[PDB]
RNA sequence: ACCUAUACAUUACCGCUAAAGUAGAUGAUUUAUAUUACUUGUGAUAUAAAUUUUGAAACUUUAGUGAGUAGGAAGGUACAAU
RNA sequence: AAGUGCUGAUAGAUUUAUAUGAUUACAGUGCGUUAAUUUUUCGGAAUUAUAUAAUGGCAUAAUUAUCAUUGAUUUUUGUGUUUAUUAUAUGCACUUGUAUGAUUAACAAUGCGAAAGAUUCAGGAUACCUUCGGGACCCGUCUUGAAACACGGACCAAGGAGU
């Protein structure tokens, strides 16, 4: 129900995709997670017309949207409950995410506490299990 | 300046069909009659110094 | 001799007629003191009852290079760029089809078989009436050939 | 019938040149296009005979040499001669282009219905608008008859065919017109009829 | 362009030993103002010891012939070099306008003899009356009156239709 | 551009424009040029074309 | 007084009154009205305008900064004048020839059918979305009655629900379309009045019989280029 | 006439580079009003409400600007231990 | 050259300006001398002196300095002169007014975050499949130059080299 932030703006994105790495089209060992190529005769590296695009720092987002989720939040991973009281007055640029690690039995009431505090919760429904 | 010119121009129609004058250019010369006083003022009033 | 021009070119606003700066006729008649008023012949085609007619015909291409933020239109009757100069700033659509509904009527009623993908006229491309139109999401080259409708609204006259 | 324009463009291929009617129909084919061109034994090649003897007998030794069945097949009809020249100016390796050489059906000897249907004429590209005087010209007619096409008096029987038949079919229509010209003598007095198109024609009363 | 005509006049300026050096004037045929002031320098470092700056050139003006709706047959004097071959030339052309004349010439000496327009230089251009024009292409078109029914036009190909219906039958007779 | 009528008439071919003008109308030009035969087919100019709506 | 001088739009680059206060001035004498008022004060005899804490506090809620302010500017309309018959290019009265009447304060077109004739109402059309023939209706008498204003007729209204403040709800609910009772008197009045006068015009392309069907063209005529 | 680049231009965004600004908050600043010194007039005082931290390793303002192997420097990032 | 008089379209519109510093100087509207002149009569309308150095205009003196010098061009000006032109002599309030804080905002339509329950509108080459267009040679290496008719590499997990 929680409002989202401080009149949310508009995040606008030069590339969605993702960039996918040289060859890992082509092999098995190959994770698609970039790298940047260093070898001489290649065109990847060198730049050429429809191979394709590396990263650089031209494409980085917008300072004020950085970091931003979909719902104009901004994250903070939650361990345990007292650091929830930390999101008592960041209620309005941040948004918790119940840890993995952190237990089904915990996170009932994490969940409960900070449906009080109005923190939008990004993962409630976790450990759901409707169940033992 | 160019006002004056669309209002010289227009009464050229007044050669032709000399139609108005009648609310509408006539009134945008006859206030150059009472702008006339401004030269019969200069005959007795620019006759102070 | 030319000196006509600043008066007989004028008459069509006394063929308007609003505060008539030359009264001359230029009657456009069969009369015989009357050879004037330079009709450009000529073109008639309709195909603009509504929604004049076009295909798209490919991107803003260069050679080897494709934009295609940019679709190339081609109109049922324009020839030269005094033709496809009307069109700029109507909003064409492409106007094709899909499986789904997926959607109730919710505005006059709908039926969702009919997808369309509105756009606007932008500029002129041609020497001969060929026309650019920026649309909203990016017109998929395997409706190259298809038609796309030309609106007719938003109107000067 | 229906479409962009029609669902064809019959275009007469009587004394036009053949490869300005080739870029003509392969750019209005890329259009969306549909035409369907007819009498291609008719199509006007430039330059005398004995010109374009040598280059269509030195376009048939280009075969390939370890097999020459794969090799470049040299199609002789005049229809074939003129659907060659469509395909060079298509995308023919795209499938793009491959839909615009599917929409150019391309006949030599106007059949079957293409000869009740009107079929139109291509001025940018007549012969008689484009070459001079003293200058010679071909027809690929006697150009796939020299380079071996064995159905020229095939076609020429069946053109005297329907070249027969339509003197049947204009004196049923030369005469027909006549019954109009006294057809429109008993509407004069119809009530006020004609009066509201002729003075805007006039000129043909 | 369409080489307008010009009067080119030159100075070189006036250092003491002689002030008041002599003018010497041009007819110069060139599309714009300031070629007109560097074929001047071309044809004045051949005659004249005097480049830029040594010189000046004094007023120039742009001129307007005298009657441009008569139909005189102009003749021009020419010099202009070959692959090989540096060559006088006279030839001759019918314009109402003496600078249409010169561009009739240009547009003519450049593809008759392959003549690009910086090897050709005009000498002399004259009107020259009848009965001494010689260039047999000229004195065909003097014997009024001249029947010549070249049945002319462009004939626009084709019309406003590309697909068109009606087979232009050219002739119309 | 220019294309050819029926019509000549007679001046020297060293005429000024007041005599062309003194021979334009005494041979009676523009009363049957306005009913010359297809330039009752001119005036689809003055007619069809444009035919307003 | 007087002199407003503010001669500004056909120009469109001068005022001319800074030459006004030359020697129209007393340039003495100088007593004005001059209101002094301390009257917003929170004088709370039994006042009590502080304002008191609803809040007069940090509750803490966020939403946007202040909109600067376009007010109605000019309005361009091309040259149409009443009542030219129209054509019209989309709503449910797409392709129906109509006539306008009057060009009101929101820059929009008054446009009847006549809803005798043409089965179209008094309803409201941009000048975007319509296309103005050659020439006019005449329409030299006619009261154009001025009661019909644009601020006139909105749809009125959806209160969220009926009035009552916090109510509830069903679907698909039909509040507003009855069409209205008045309306009806005034379309029967320019109906009434406006058929008196297509009547009377020379039957032209566009006078009598003539509105009544369809736009879409024909051979040898125009989108391009015509004298439309 | 017209078409055509990762060039030119005007704008949004990312970085870099170069400048410039901010830290008396038992202070500063509004809006009103009571009083007031009164200088006509504008300030000073009381009341009521309001805004006013930033890892100063921060925040704010402004302008230019971006090719790169071999190669060097900065800032991040994965792994595992104290 | 002047705005001369505009008419058309296009794309774009930063801003948490206190999330540690003018929203104010501008101009623009609405109240408080005058008098005739004019016009429409329903407004408007026009008018002088009101104080300039006056700047431009005219005449004249005057001088600096000059293309060429009959002269012209000035220069410092100064006076007289009238012909014009321009600016200053608008505080007190009050606006939903214009400007300026990288000048986008007014009007409407569509649709209800709707208790759980659940649609509308936009978007998603995320990581693929379908359909088209455009581009597109295989990496590592040595080399002047590698897609090379140069060498290594079939593929995959663990190990693996500046201490």
């Amino acid at each position: 129900m929680t409002i989202r932030p401080a009149y949310r703006p508009k995040i606008v994105k030069k590339r969605t995709k993702h960039f996918i790495r040289h060859q890992s089209d082509r092999y098995a060992k190959l994770s698609h997670k970039w790298r940047k190529p260093k070898g001489i005769d290649n065109r990847v590296r060198r730049r050429f017309k429809g191979q394709y695009l590396m990263p650089n720092i031209g494409y980085g987002s917008n300072k004020r949207t950085r970091h931003m989720l979909p719902t104009g939040f901004k994250k903070f991973l939650v361990h345990n409950v007292r650091e929830l009281e930390v999101l008592l007055m960041q209620n309005r640029v941040y948004c918790g995410e119940i840890a993995h690690g952190v237990s089904s039995k915990k996170r009932k009431e994490i969940v409960e506490r900070a449906k009080q505090l109005s923190v939008r919760l990004t993962n409630p429904n976790g450990r759901l299990r409707s169940q033992e | 300046a160019a006002e004056k010119r669309t209002v010289a121009k227009v009464l050229a129609k007044a050669k032709k069909q000399n139609v108005e004058l009648a609310k509408s250019h006539f009134a945008n010369v006859a206030t150059k009659a009472a702008a006339n006083r401004a030269k019969l003022l200069a005959a007795r009033k620019k006759k102070v110094a | 001799m030319a000196d006509t021009q600043a008066k007989s070119t004028t008459a069509p606003k006394a063929a308007k007629a609003q505060k008539a700066p030359k009264a001359v006729k230029a009657p456009k008649a069969e009369k015989p003191a009357a050879s004037e008023a330079k009709v450009s012949a000529k073109k008639y085609k309709r195909h603009g009852r509504l929604f004049a007619k076009a295909v798209f015909t490919g991107y803003k291409r260069g050679l080897r290079n494709q934009h295609e933020n940019q679709a190339i239109l081609k109109i049922e009757g324009a020839r030269r760029k005094e033709h496809g100069s009307f069109y700029v700033g109507k909003r064409c659509v492409y106007v094709y089809k899909a499986e789904t509904k997926k959607c109730v009527p919710q505005h006059p009623e709908r039926k969702t078989r009919v997808r369309a993908v509105w756009g606007k006229v932008t500029r002129i491309h041609g020497n001969t009436g060929a026309v650019r139109a920026r649309f909203n999401r990016n017109l998929p080259g395997h409706a190259m050939g298809h038609r796309i409708r030309i609106m007719l609204y938003p109107s000067r006259i | 019938m229906t479409g962009l324009t029609n669902r064809t463009v019959v275009i007469d291929g009587r004394g036009h040149l053949l490869g300005r009617l080739a870029s003509v129909v392969a750019k209005y084919l890329l259009q969306g296009g549909k035409v369907a061109v007819v009498r291609c034994e008719e199509l006007n090649l430039s330059g005398h005979f004995y010109r374009n003897k040598i280059k269509f007998l030195a376009y048939l030794r280009k075969r390939c040499n370890v097999n020459p069945a794969r090799g470049p097949f040299h199609f002789r009809a005049p229809s074939r001669i003129f659907y060659k020249a469509v395909r060079g100016m298509i995308p023919h390796k795209t499938k793009r282009g491959q839909a615009a050489l599917a929409r150019l059906r391309v006949f030599d000897g106007i059949p079957s219905p293409y000869d009740k249907r009107r079929r139109v004429v291509v001025p940018i590209a007549m012969r008689v608008l484009t070459l001079r005087s003293d200058r010679k010209y071909c027809q690929v007619g006697r150009l796939s008859h020299e380079v071996g096409w064995h159905y020229q008096d095939v076609i020429k029987s069946l053109e005297r065919k329907r070249k027969a038949k339509l003197r049947v079919t204009l004196k049923h229509n030369r005469e027909l017109k006549k019954l109009t010209v006294k057809a429109r003598e008993n509407i004069a007095k119809a009530a006020e009829p004609f009066n509201k198109i002729i003075k805007s024609y006039g000129y043909e009363v | 362009g369409l080489l307008k005509e010009y009067e080119v006049v030159g100075r070189k300026l006036p250092s003491e030993k002689e002030p008041q050096t002599p003018l010497y004037k041009m007819r110069i045929f060139a599309p714009d103002n300031i070629v007109a002031k560097s074929r001047f320098w071309y044809f004045l470092r051949q005659l004249k010891k005097f480049k830029k700056t040594t010189g000046e050139i004094v007023s120039i003006k742009q001129v307007y012939e005298t009657s441009p709706v008569k139909i005189k047959n102009f003749g021009i004097w020419l010099r202009y070099d070959s692959r090989s071959g540096t060559h006088n030339m006279y030839r001759e052309y019918r314009d109402l306008t003496v600078g249409g004349a010169v561009t009739q010439c240009y547009r003519d000496m450049g593809a008759r003899h392959r003549a690009r327009a910086h090897s050709i230089q005009i000498i002399k251009v004259d009107s020259i009356p009848a009965a001494k024009t010689r260039r047999v292409h000229v004195k065909q078109f003097h014997d009024s009156k001249i029947k010549f029914p070249l049945v002319q036009r462009v004939h626009h190909k084709g019309n406003r239709k590309l697909f068109s219906f009606r087979k232009p039958r050219t002739y119309f007779q | 551009n220019l294309h050819l009528t029926k019509y000549r008439i007679k001046f020297p071919y060293t005429a000024p424009t007041r005599i062309v003008r003194k021979a334009w109308t005494e041979s009676d030009l523009k009363a049957q040029w306005k009913v010359s035969p297809w330039s009752v087919k001119a005036q689809n100019i003055c007619k069809r074309s444009s035919l307003n709506d | 007084k007087g002199k407003k001088h503010p001669v500004n739009s056909y120009l469109k680059g001068g005022i001319l009154r800074y030459s006004k206060a030359q020697m129209y001035k007393r340039r003495a004498l100088y007593r004005l009205k001059d209101k002094k008022s301390p009257v917003v004060e929170k004088a709370k005899v039994p006042i009590k305008k502080s304002k008191a804490s609803y809040p007069t506090k940090t509750f803490v809620k966020k939403r946007p900064s202040k909109a600067n302010f376009s007010e109605h500017k000019r309005n361009t309309r091309r040259n149409l004048t009443p009542g030219t018959v129209l054509i019209l290019l989309a709503g449910r009265h797409q392709g129906k020839r109509v006539v306008l009447l009057k060009v009101l304060a929101s820059g929009l077109l008054l446009v009847t059918g006549p809803f005798a004739l043409n089965s179209c109402p008094l309803r409201r059309v941009s000048q975007r979305y319509v296309i103005g023939t050659s020439s006019k209706v005449d329409l030299g008498a006619f009261k154009v009655p001025e009661h019909l204003n644009d601020a006139y007729f909105r749809r009125l209204k959806a209160k969220k629900d009926k009035k009552t403040g916090e109510a509830d709800i069903f679907a698909a609910k039909k509040e507003r379309f009855v069409p209205n009772e008045q309306r009806k008197k005034d379309q029967k009045e320019v109906d009434a009045a406006l058929l008196k006068v297509i009547k009377a015009h020379p039957e032209g392309k566009f006078f009598a019989k003539y509105l009544q069907n369809m736009f879409a063209l024909h051979s040898s005529q125009y989108p391009h280029r015509m004298r439309f």
